[PDB]
């Protein structure tokens, strides 16, 4: 099958987008069983797949928000008296965007893996305002630290999972009923399964060594062997299954 | 589009020179000047001119630090010493500008002084980039150099009398190869200390705002008349173009440009070699109009022949003598004979007959279809026609040259009949 | 033959040795002559390129020079003494077979229809394949492994050649050289190659808000240290400077004349080099946003090397390599030898120079070491098959890559390749994409003077770079000018400067060679001035109208005008890859519209020399002509009219070869109707006995009876008798 | 991307409708056809290419990139998205195929030669990787396929 | 802020005010005359070898167009590089071997280009 | 924004002082202390809102 | 061999192989000259002889 | 494969050959079909190149025409005389005892 | 194959067990089915589907 492959293109599933590997180069990695592989794909389903609110709401929880994405202007601004970095969340996007983000979460997200920002240096005067004031550390920095701090803010995590990268809702279009589904661009099972309103029974993942550290060597098996099937279908070949059972 | 108005006057004045510099500065923008600023000195040299400004900058202005300014120059001087002290005070109170050139040769570039209808232009002797320079910093280092040399050397509370006596380390003048003494001479170090060799003169400084600007202003300017026929600058666009671009320095290898450039009959020999087949009009049309139609006849008449009231190339000509047959080898002479044979057998007759050519000739088939290519087509139940029609405007206009083809023809016919035995 | 080697011996004409000074070997003249063989008693006799590969021998003329010498302080000069062989070139200018009609062919025993241009070393054909290779003195903007949008830049100059890269891996700008010990920032560089203001730096990096964003890490990077002045950014420089104030002065001549060695400095004056790196960091910013990288398999920045460049660079590394020797036997002789007086007629060693022609023609592998090029595969043996699998081998191109990786990339068809490559013609294997052949109808450019197109670049306006800052490359406006991968300039209106050179250059002031080109995305226009850029005739069109018309092709046709007037009068151009890539062209007449400015000659021409025996093959499938190219270049005919007396190894003729009756014009161009390749037959296309199933044919007995497909197989058994040391022969 | 997927369905639409076109007035008996019928060889894709109208040169599952600047060839306008200018083949072999056309299609050809060739090794190693790990199970008489170990 | 036109320049110089200013213009290498009597060749003829008086004349045409005749020939005038950053033109005039004085005549604003008219040049022969 | 000196045309650093916050050089002793508020905004580009895939 | 040879044979046979090769003569007639001139310096006589002995050595 | 120009290339082939003329294929031109079913017409053969042929096996006219006409074969060099191996115990390598 | 001019093997076993192990594992009639998914290789081909 794989000289009978001519790895094709344009097969997106579906979706016209998320170019995944597949054919040779696929099998390639299977087989090969890598801890980390090209385009990672998860699909998880709906407690409630008839809506689109709900679909929406636990897209944005599962993924990955940064600040400078969700903020309408961050602004260093050097009063007389001090100077601080002043973010303004656009609430607006917030509430279209359906994420339970405000500015308590931000400012519990900020003081992270941050070169060890105190509690006591971000406050909160408005509803959707954020002020930073950083202060010496002494290991070779000083108050003009506000440019690092422009530098790496604005790719802060505030609310998702950090693994995570691209999350989509995905929907089948059966004449029995239109449902929809999460097809997630990232390399964390266990998120995924966790997050709230996701049906963790039946979520399916193409890296196995997630699915062997997460739903065990049965399940690394399983997916396995769909993969491959599935791989080995869409160019329209057909291959016993009690092959594909052997090798896994 | 024509002139309707602005009909301005361009004069030019060699007052400044040799006396007129660009100074640019590439950090200050053009708002604020240096026209407030009080200045010192200038340090120039007439020759590999590159000029460094002192001024002064003030101190009790709410934008200068006068802890830093305390540190700055307790880093770069020292405590008391004030023998060379690139300040008086224990400040910053002069900058150092130095000069940076931008090309060697500034002919090209003037300066244009705009009046009310005349715009005067003066030569510029020289343009430089004047940047703020940093050798403070260098002699702070210095000075920390030996500052750290005497902390080593006073490391004792008492340090006794070093029998250090400097043993005669005198190095030999090796002679020096070429390359290295190439390499030493491109050194940057040899052009620097080139470039200090040559002694500073010091200047004063005088703004803008000084009387001496405004009185030294007007050298900008000329005294002439309003219209005045200048004796140079006269010469044609065609030698304008030779002055901006001066110059770097088949039988078809030659172009027109390169064929027009040879004598007359150079011209028509190669346009007839090449050709083979062209009547006098186009000729004439070819080699142009100011060419003498006299000459054109004297040069075509020795290198071609009268068939038809067409002009043919001679076989000769084609076929020199050391040459021969591409395809059968046979010497020139016999190929001669037979374009000879075949030119008159159309002079003849318009209609000739390749078989019968061949059958005379005793010649291969090639050589036939060749000689008969040369100068006629292939026509359907009729044989070969010449390639030209019947130009009966030649010959009525030049009866004597008429004449004397015919009895050339003649003497050919006769040279024919003796040879082949027609 | 004629200006490469003069010039090559006037750059070595004086070699002299370091020991007893006033000795000196000045060569005034060297000379290549007509071909000879050294085969009678020390006499010269004319030798033909047929008895060559008859007796197994090399085709080469012998190399004389004169030369001048000061032996015991007296000056004696030679007039004529032999240096080498320089194997000489079929159909070349100092050639027997040039200037010679058919009948002085079949006297040698040559075939008139015969392509040459290949040389014959001890009996065997080699043809000096075209090598491809990138063009240099060119920024080239890429992603890294990492995907780090990085630049690099490879100067190459007549004495090294350095690849110096910068990265963004930590979001500032790193400069990587191999003389480096770790990369260092690039304000650093800035500050140490004279231009220490941070203003200028910004104004010379960039004005826009995002460029200021991007470049702000590297200013926080920079003044993080206590870097501010060019004494400390070059003592920090030679303190990272691996080995070969003393470190100060090596880090300058490293800034000076390693790095970027095609920028020149007039006396350690690095504005220009500041400016460049300047113009790659605002490029390099630039791609950091829009992905906007450049490829490498775009032709328009690739370079052939034709079999002169080649031949030049090894004559002149073994000429280096024989003064050398020369210079070493010197020393070692004429200082403790004897009293009597040394001269170098007593050890110039005439071999040497022959030996290393002949090895570097025959093995094909070419070790230069002075340049560090280490080349295989240059020659290779010409495929005598057919004449037809001759003249398509002779017009190969080889690629840099030789089989190194699967890219996929330059393996794939490019539209830069149009009119210049041939599409099709491609060989079926492992080798398919990587060989490629020249289209009927292209040019190779070559080296010219850039002294006139310097002074009308800057007679045109251009402003000196120097004369002011680089804020002014941030307007939109204006338009940087480069020549030969230096910065001619700036410039305003761009439009006004292309026609106005182009104008001139139709003219004929300016060689018509020379290549200009605008890219709007960079603002940059490219005067091309080198060797070895592919360039193709088109017919200039002005007002929806050509210039060339039925008048001026009935003169050609009756013989009163020819190419070169056509090029003379601003009727027909040379159009360059980049030059077409801003300028419109058309395929027919009725395509033409009113944004037109050339018109395409021919169509057909796109194809190539194997592809164009294909009759009507806009009506067949791409894998068919390709596969018809493969076998055409090893069809079975005739090879010339002297195959009756050539001797080859291996040999294919056929009996009764006919033409095609369905004949191209590319045929009767390439004269192929009268050494023909097969012959016409009546075939049936339809099924009989089932012995035709899977791309099988059924021949007729008696067809084959009476002489149809006969073919004759022609081998050759060579045998040597030769003298071994001792006085006894094989016998 | 939503242009350049309109432009390719309006194109399939416009190949898909010559097709039944030229099937539907084709005459039996006719031996492409027959063969196309039967499945012996070729196929009405084939058919409609080389009689009605050839498809849409896509390479990589995509349109002609543009490879000068902001056009495939200097013969189209600049920034130009036209079917013609982009890939697309108006006419058929029997009509003959345009230069651009023609290019088109031996660029899709030369894509096509590549993969198939060169991808081939990329399956010959990982087929002697595969077998070089798996010739060591054996069916084995109880019914249980065991390791040689 | 709009780039300006030399034509709209000196119309709004002349016209809409009188100032005088000061301007940098670039000639090309060469121009169309001969060094008068300075010992030669068709070498390089710069502003050093002409004397002073009318040397030529600034014509302003419709449509924009701003030519300069110098003679039997035309070259045009264009805007150059739009310089932002300072630049003072001065004088620095060494009276004497040992001391010099420094005037600062103006400031420099606008830049010029004058470029010879190839297209009138090649179309006249 | 990214400032410079006047003076020298390096960078400026804001640094506290004994009176207010200023900008100062690393390179001489030229300061600008602050009298109004100055602000320099980015607007970063929001996340738009992912429709279905369907 | 080539181990058990002096400096001066080695000279001598380099300057044979130097002259030969300035002649144009093949390798067959270098690999005969070398050889005679070892021929030759196996004896004692020529072996302790002049530097003009050996170079006429070379010539003969 | 839709290698229409070798039908092209015979029909040219075959007018050719009976109005005594060369045809051209040069690509992106040539002779029109037209001109050679023009050519055929008047030679008084078939304008789409079937003619009626009788099977020589059976003697009987065939169902359906044969398309006959001149084509351009060329013989390559590749021959089964010279492809032809047989290898019997033969010789060995003398590293490695195999042939 | 196609028969566009491959060049195929052919070897003679020797040895009778070899040869019988040839001909029952190895034969054409025993192998007339692929064992990826039972497909049916050897039959029909072109000039005889048609
Ligand atoms: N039929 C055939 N053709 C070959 C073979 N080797 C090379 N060729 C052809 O000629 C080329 C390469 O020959 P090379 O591999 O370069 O010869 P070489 O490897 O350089 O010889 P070495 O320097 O000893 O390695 C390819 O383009 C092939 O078309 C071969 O073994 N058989
Ligand atoms: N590198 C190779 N490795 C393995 N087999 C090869 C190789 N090269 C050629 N072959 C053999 O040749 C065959 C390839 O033919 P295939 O690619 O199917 O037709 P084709 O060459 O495309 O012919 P068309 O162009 O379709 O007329 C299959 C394979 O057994
Ligand atoms: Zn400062």
């Amino acid at each position: 099958p794989g000289t009978q492959m001519t790895l094709k293109t344009f097969h997106f599933a579906g979706v016209a987008s998320m170019n995944i590997t597949l054919g040779v180069p696929r099998i390639k990695e299977i087989i090969n069983a890598s801890k980390a592989i090209s385009t990672p794909i998860i699909t998880a389903q709906l407690d409630k797949d008839d809506d689109a609110d709900y679909a929406r709401l636990v897209k944005g929880r599962i993924e990955k928000t940064l600040l400078g994405e969700i903020s309408e202007y961050i602004e260093e601004v050097f009063l007389p008296d001090d100077c601080f970095i002043l973010v303004k969340l656009s609430l607006e996007r917030i509430r279209l965007l359906r994420l339970e983000v405000n500015a308590e979460t931000v400012r519990y997200s900020i003081c992270t893996s941050k070169l060890r920002v105190k509690p006591g240096d971000v406050a909160v005067h408005g509803e959707a305002v954020v002020c930073v004031t950083p202060r010496e550390n002494s290991k070779s920095s000083m108050y003009y630290v506000l440019q690092f701090l422009k530098e790496d803010l604005p790719k802060v995590v505030v609310q998702g999972i950090p693994e995570v990268s691209r999350a989509v809702i995905h929907i089948d279009e059966q004449s029995g009923k239109e449902k929809y589904k999460l097809l997630v661009e990232g390399d964390n099972l266990r998120a995924v399964m966790a997050t709230h309103g996701v049906k963790g029974t039946r979520t399916t993942s193409n890296n196995t060594y997630e699915v062997e550290k997460t739903l065990g060597i049965e399940a690394a098996r399983t997916t396995i062997i769909n993969e491959i099937q599935y791989t080995m279908v869409n160019h329209g070949m057909s291959i016993d299954r009690r092959h594909v059972m052997l090798l896994s | 589009d024509d002139p309707v108005v602005q009909e301005i006057d361009v004069y030019l004045a060699k007052s400044l020179a040799e006396k007129l510099y660009l100074f640019q500065y590439p950090v200050r923008p053009a708002s604020m000047t240096y026209d407030d600023i009080p200045h010192l000195s200038a340090k120039i040299k007439p020759k590999q001119q590159k000029v460094e400004l002192e001024m002064a900058i003030d101190t009790l202005n709410p934008n200068y630090c006068r802890s830093k300014g305390e540190q700055i120059a307790l880093n770069v001087d020292g405590a008391c010493a004030d023998e060379t002290s690139t300040y008086s005070s224990k400040l910053m109170d002069k900058q150092t500008f130095c000069s940076s050139q931008t090309t060697s040769n500034t002919s090209r570039y003037a300066a244009a002084l705009y009046r009310q209808g005349e715009l005067h232009l003066t030569p510029l002797h020289g343009i430089l980039q004047l940047r703020p320079s940093f050798s403070y910093l260098d002699k702070a280092d210095a000075k920390h150099r030996e500052r750290e040399a005497a902390n080593e050397a006073g490391d004792s509370s008492q340090d006794e009398a070093e029998d250090d006596v400097k043993q005669i380390t005198v190095r030999f003048s090796r002679p020096e190869s070429e390359q290295a003494r190439q390499r030493r001479v491109q050194s940057y170090e040899f052009l620097q200390k080139k470039h200090a060799e040559e002694p500073w003169v010091h200047l004063h400084y005088y703004g803008l705002r000084d009387s001496r600007s405004e009185h030294e202003r007007q050298y900008l300017l000329c005294p002439g008349s309003s219209g005045v026929e200048n004796t140079e600058l006269v010469k044609s666009p065609s030698e304008y173009l030779m002055m901006l671009m001066p110059p770097s320095q088949p039988s078809n290898v030659l172009s027109m440009a390169q064929l027009r450039t040879l004598p007359l009959a150079d011209q028509i020999k190669i346009l007839m070699k090449n050709v083979k087949v062209m009547p006098f009009a186009n000729l004439m049309s070819l080699l142009g109009p100011s060419i003498d139609s006299v000459a054109v006849l004297r040069g075509i008449q020795k290198v071609a022949m009268l068939v038809q009231g067409n002009w043919v190339v001679k076989s000769d000509i084609l076929y020199p003598k050391d040459s021969s047959s591409p395809h059968s080898g046979v010497p020139a002479e016999v190929l001669c004979r037979g374009r000879d044979f075949v030119m008159w057998k159309f002079t003849q007759s318009r209609w000739v007959v390749r078989k019968e050519v061949a059958t005379v000739t005793k010649l291969c088939a090639e050589d036939v279809k060749d000689f008969l290519e040369h100068m006629a087509v292939v026509r359907i139940n009729k044989g070969w026609e010449f390639i030209l029609p019947y130009d009966g405007e030649f010959i009525k206009k030049h009866p004597d040259v008429v004449q004397r083809q015919h009895m050339l023809w003649t003497g050919i016919q006769a040279k024919l009949e003796k040879v082949y035995n027609l | 033959i004629n200006v490469e080697i003069k010039k090559i011996m006037k750059a070595n004409e004086k070699v002299t040795s370091d020991a007893d000074p006033m000795w000196y070997l000045k060569y005034l003249n060297i000379y290549v002559g007509l071909p000879d063989v050294e085969e009678s008693f020390n006499v010269t006799r004319p030798v033909s390129p047929h008895e060559c590969r008859l007796r197994d021998m090399t085709y080469s003329a012998p190399i004389t020079v004169d030369i001048e010498y000061t032996r015991g302080s007296q000056r004696i000069i030679r007039n004529a003494l032999p240096i080498g062989r320089m194997p000489i070139m079929l159909r070349s200018s100092n050639c027997v077979l040039t200037g010679k009609t058919p009948a002085e062919f079949a006297k040698l025993n040559e075939c008139p229809l015969d392509p040459g241009g290949y040389f014959i070393v001890k009996g065997v054909e080699k043809v000096i394949l075209i090598q491809e290779q990138l063009s240099k003195n060119r920024i080239i903007v890429e992603a890294d492994r990492k995907g780090a949008v990085g630049a690099s830049v490879t100067s190459s100059t007549h004495e090294k050649k350095s690849r110096t890269n910068m990265a963004v891996k930590q979001g500032r700008f790193y400069l990587r050289h191999n003389t480096l010990s770790e990369d260092i920032p690039i304000v650093i560089i800035f500050k140490a190659m004279g231009v220490e203001s941070d203003q200028e730096i910004v104004q010379m990096i960039g004005t826009e808000e995002h460029v200021m964003a991007a470049f702000g890490p590297s200013l926080e990077e920079c003044q993080k240290a206590q870097i501010f002045t060019q004494m400390q950014a070059l003592k920090y420089i030679g303190n990272k400077v691996r080995r070969q104030k003393t470190k100060i002065e090596e880090a300058r001549e490293l800034l000076a004349s390693t790095i970027l060695t095609h920028v020149p400095v007039k006396e350690f004056n690095f504005r220009a080099k500041c400016i460049y790196t300047a113009v790659m960091v605002r490029r390099v910013i630039l791609a950091q946003g829009d992905n906007k990288v450049d490829d490498r398999d775009y032709y328009g920045n690739k370079r052939l090397e034709l079999a002169g460049q080649l031949l030049s660079l090894l004559f002149e590394d073994l000429f280096k390599k024989f003064n050398s020797e020369m210079k070493k036997i010197a020393d070692q002789v004429i200082p403790k030898q004897r009293a009597a007086q040394f001269d170098v007629v007593k050890h110039m060693r005439q071999d040497q120079i022959t030996n290393g022609m002949v090895n570097a023609i025959s093995t094909g592998n070419w070790s230069l070491k002075r340049f560090k090029m280490d080349r295989q595969g240059v020659t290779q043996v010409l495929s005598r098959l057919s004449y037809i699998s001759a003249l398509g081998m002779m017009t190969r191109i080889s690629s840099q890559f030789e089989k190194t990786r699967k890219v996929s990339g330059p393996r794939s068809l490019q539209p830069s390749q149009w009119g210049m490559l041939c599409p099709s013609d491609t060989p079926e294997g492992e080798a398919c994409g990587l060989v490629k052949n020249l289209a009927l109808m292209t040019h190779i450019t070559t080296d010219m003077e850039d002294g006139p197109i310097v002074k009308l670049a800057s007679n045109l306006g251009v402003e000196d770079v120097n004369l002011l800052c680089g804020e002014e490359l941030s307007y939109p406006n204006v338009f940087l000018v480069f020549l030969n991968g230096n910065i001619l300039g700036v410039i305003r209106d761009h439009k006004k400067l292309v026609n106005t050179f182009r104008l001139m250059r139709r003219a004929g002031y300016i060689n018509e060679f020379v290549s200009i080109s605008t890219n709007l995305t960079d603002r940059c226009v490219y005067i091309s001035s080198d060797g070895g850029r592919l360039c193709r005739p088109y017919i200039i069109v002005k007002k929806q109208k050509p210039a060339v018309t039925n008048k001026h092709m009935e003169e050609l046709a009756q013989g009163y005008r020819n190419f070169e007037d056509f090029l003379h009068e601003s009727l027909v151009e040379y159009l360059d890859v980049n030059e077409e890539n801003d300028c419109n062209i058309a395929l027919y007449e009725h395509t033409i519209n009113k944004d037109t400015t050339h018109l395409e000659i021919e169509p057909f021409t796109l194809l190539g020399v194997c592809a164009g025996l294909i009759p009507y093959p806009h009506h067949n499938q791409s894998p068919r002509n390709t596969y018809q190219c493969a076998m055409g270049k090893q069809a079975m005919g005739t090879i010339g009219y002297n195959q009756r007396n050539r001797i080859d190894t291996l040999m294919y003729l056929l009996a009764y070869p006919q033409k095609p009756m369905v004949k191209t014009k590319t045929i009767e161009l390439i004269e192929f109707e009268k050494l023909p390749a097969g012959q016409n037959a009546t075939v049936a296309v339809m099924s009989y006995s089932g012995y035709d199933i899977e791309d099988a044919l059924v021949l007729n007995k008696a067809s084959l009876d009476r002489g149809f497909g006969r073919c004759l197989v022609y081998k050759n058994a060579k045998c040597t008798l030769k003298r071994y040391t001792n006085q006894t022969f094989d016998k | 991307e939503t242009l350049e997927a309109l432009i390719l369905k309006e194109l399939s639409v416009i190949r898909d409708h010559a097709g039944s076109a030229c099937l539907r007035e084709l005459d039996k008996s006719n031996s492409p056809l027959t063969m196309a019928l039967c499945g012996s060889k070729g196929s009405f894709i084939n058919i409609s290419q080389m009689i009605a109208c050839v498809g849409q040169q896509a390479i990589s599952g995509s349109r002609v990139p543009d490879g000068f600047e902001n056009r495939s060839l200097p013969h189209f306008e600049k920034h130009s998205k036209l079917p013609a200018a982009k890939g697309f083949v108006a006419n058929s072999f029997y009509s003959g195929l345009t230069p651009t056309e023609f290019f088109f299609h031996t660029m899709a050809g030369r894509e096509g030669l590549v993969d198939t060739a060169v991808k081939t090794a990329e399956t010959g190693y990982m087929q002697r990787r595969l077998v070089k790990s798996l010739e060591d199970l054996c069916s084995q008489y109880d019914l249980t396929v065991r390791s040689s170990t | 802020l709009p780039k300006d036109v030399s034509v709209a320049e000196l119309l709004r110089e002349l016209s809409l005010t009188k100032e005088e200013e000061l301007l940098f213009l670039q000639l090309p290498d060469t121009l169309p005359g001969q060094p008068p009597t300075q010992d030669i060749a068709e070498n390089a003829c710069t502003l050093a070898d002409l004397t002073e008086g009318q040397v030529g004349k600034l014509l302003i045409r419709k449509s924009g167009r701003v030519q300069l005749l110098l003679g039997k020939v035309t070259l045009d005038v264009t805007m150059g590089t739009a310089c932002s950053f300072l630049q003072e033109l001065v004088s620095v005039g060494l009276g004497d071997s040992r001391t010099g004085e420094m005037t600062v005549l103006g400031h420099v604003k606008h830049k010029l280009v004058c470029s010879p008219d190839f297209e009138s040049l090649l179309d006249h022969k | 924004m990214l400032l410079f000196c006047p003076g020298c045309g390096n960078g400026l650093i804001v640094e506290e002082g004994q009176r207010c916050h200023r900008f100062a050089c690393n390179t001489c002793p030229y300061v600008h202390n602050i009298t109004r508020k100055v602000t320099n905004r980015k607007y970063p580009k929001l996340k738009e809102v992912d429709d279905v895939l369907g | 061999e080539n181990e058990q040879v002096s400096r001066s044979q080695q000279r001598g046979l380099r300057r044979v192989r130097d002259l030969c090769r300035v002649l144009q003569l093949p390798p067959t007639f270098e690999d005969t000259a070398v050889a005679y001139y070892q021929q030759a310096y196996r004896h004692s006589g020529i072996r302790a002889a002049r530097l003009q002995k050996k170079e006429v050595l070379v010539g003969c | 494969r839709m290698t229409v120009g070798k039908l092209i290339e015979l029909l040219a082939g075959k007018a050719g050959v009976l109005d005594g003329r060369f045809h051209y294929g040069t690509a992106f031109g040539g002779s029109k079909v037209k001109d050679v079913c023009e050519d055929l017409v008047r030679h008084g053969y078939n304008y789409l190149g079937k003619d009626y042929v009788t099977s020589g096996i059976t003697g009987e006219p065939l169902e359906a025409y044969i398309y006959f006409g001149p084509v351009y074969y060329q013989k390559l060099k590749h021959m089964v005389l010279d492809k032809m191996h047989a290898r019997a115990r033969g010789p060995r390598a003398v590293l490695t005892r195999q042939p | 194959a196609d028969f566009d001019g491959d060049e195929m093997n052919l070897h003679l076993p020797q040895t009778e067990e070899a040869k019988a192990e040839a001909l029952v594992l190895m034969g054409t009639k025993a192998n007339l089915v692929t064992p990826r998914n039972g497909e049916p290789l050897i039959a029909a081909i072109q000039d005889f589907l048609t």
